[PDB]
DNA sequence: TTAAATTTTGCATACGATCGATTAATTTTTGAGTGTGTTTTTTTTTTTTTT
DNA sequence: CACACACTCAAAAATTAATCGATCGTATGCAAAATTTAA
């Protein structure tokens, strides 16, 4: 129970850091933000937590892309041997 | 093997080993030492049995459902028994 | 060559290199780094049996294994920990 | 810490007798 | 039927006005490393300008993937290598 | 005082270490082509049975 | 009846590991000679 209480404290701190990023309102509560670089441009992100801080908005703009690079895998050839 | 009245076959195997062991070192035939090797090999089989690996065929493309499970267990056998 | 393989190989690379540097940093000031090395070109030496017999008197050895010692002393080198 | 084989036979027979 | 080649990070792309000349023009103006700020804010300020430069240059790839393809192009393209030695030679000439 | 032995030092040179240029497998994507599911039920009225 | 929705798939090409090739660092052989010692 001692180690269990410490694991729940660690889980509570990680859950608090997760729900910092979580929007306070619901999902359909639509918030659109236009960020500009000092080179004048308009980039639109959709979120409520990303409205206030720049880093969550830039993490959204990084995460909104659907193209992923190839990561080659060794395919775990150790299991082929007995 | 491990669950049948808490493994009396292990006591049977060590009794078959001490049938060999009670004989003197000079009077032991190599067949008796091979019986000792049989008992030690039986214990290494009892310890060494582990759950298998889940092998898939990668010639066809992976569908949208993907891998649903990698469980390789018999019905009455759980991970606690192994 | 570690980066291509799995995580456990790479963790063993971490622990092995840490152990290597920890056991070799103990000899940074003590300088005792005599090491049998592989010689590449000619290391042949014309032996002297007077030298052989005075080594026999020195370290109480037979001359066949003293010839072995005389050969093995020629491949001995020293390594630098900064290197 | 040497382990005797005759002690293992004696312990085997004794734990056959009563098992504690 | 060859319809289109999918775009990758190329030698003409780094040598544009929006690219590494943009870095030489504005990186010293934009990047500020201060001891009063903690290391998270300093590292995020390092990442932020390069992330906006990546999203202006090659928006198709994610930012870690962008750094990986920059590593591949820096190992591969020779025009980028002679530009990189030209920057160093021009600054040691002065 | 002068000539020979010796060990040191400068220099050329060949061989390995290491990064780089090229290139062949490969395997994921690449949307292209193709097979297939689809409107939609709706109270309203009649007749009968029990209440 | 055609219009989207989902399933399946020969080829294209980025990626990446493999394979020499050029260049640089280094150890060793060789020529000369400065120093020391002997007659």
């Amino acid at each position: 129970g001692f180690e269990l209480s410490k694991l729940l404290q660690k889980e509570h701190q990680m859950r608090k850091n997760v729900i910092k990023h979580t929007s306070a309102r619901h999902s359909r509560f639509g918030g659109l933000l236009s960020i500009q670089t000092p080179d004048k441009t308009r980039l639109t992100v959709s979120g409520s937590q990303a409205l206030v801080d720049e880093k969550i908005a830039l993490q959204k703009l990084d995460d909104s892309k659907k193209w992923n690079k190839r990561i080659i895998k060794k395919h775990q050839s150790v299991a082929a041997e007995g | 093997i491990l669950s049948m009245e808490s493994g009396k076959v292990l006591r049977a195997a060590i009794r078959l080993a001490l049938d060999v062991i009670k004989i003197d070192r000079l009077s032991r035939t190599p067949r008796d030492n091979m019986v000792l090797k049989l008992v030690l090999n039986f214990f290494r089989n009892v310890i060494a049995i582990e759950p298998g690996e889940f092998t898939i065929n990668t010639k066809k493309s992976m569908p949208k459902k993907g891998i649903t499970s990698i469980d390789t267990l018999p019905p009455n056998v759980s991970m606690d028994d192994i | 060559i570690g980066s291509k393989y799995s995580l456990q190989f790479m963790k063993s690379c971490i622990e092995l290199t840490h152990s290597v540097l920890k056991v070799l940093e103990q000899y940074s000031d003590d300088k005792t780094l005599v090491i049998e090395g592989k010689s590449r070109r000619q290391k042949k030496f014309n032996i002297s049996e007077g030298d052989i017999t005075k080594l026999i008197e020195e370290e109480n050895v037979d001359r066949d294994e003293a010839l072995d010692i005389l050969t093995s002393s020629l491949r001995s080198i020293e390594v630098n920990f900064q290197k | 810490k040497f382990f005797s084989k005759e002690s293992f036979l004696a312990d085997f027979d004794d734990s056959s007798s009563n098992e504690d | 039927r060859k319809r289109r080649p999918q775009v990758k990070l190329t030698a003409e792309k780094l040598l544009s006005d929006k690219g590494l000349p943009y870095v030489l023009k504005n990186a010293h103006k934009r990047i500020r490393i201060s001891s009063k700020k903690n290391s998270y804010d300093n590292l995020s300020n390092i990442i932020q300008f390069y992330q906006l430069w990546a999203h202006e240059l090659f928006p198709k790839a994610k930012f870690k993937d962008f750094m990986k393809i920059c590593q591949t192009v820096g190992k591969t393209d020779p025009v980028l290598r002679e530009y990189r030695v030209s920057l160093f030679r021009d600054e040691m000439g002065m």
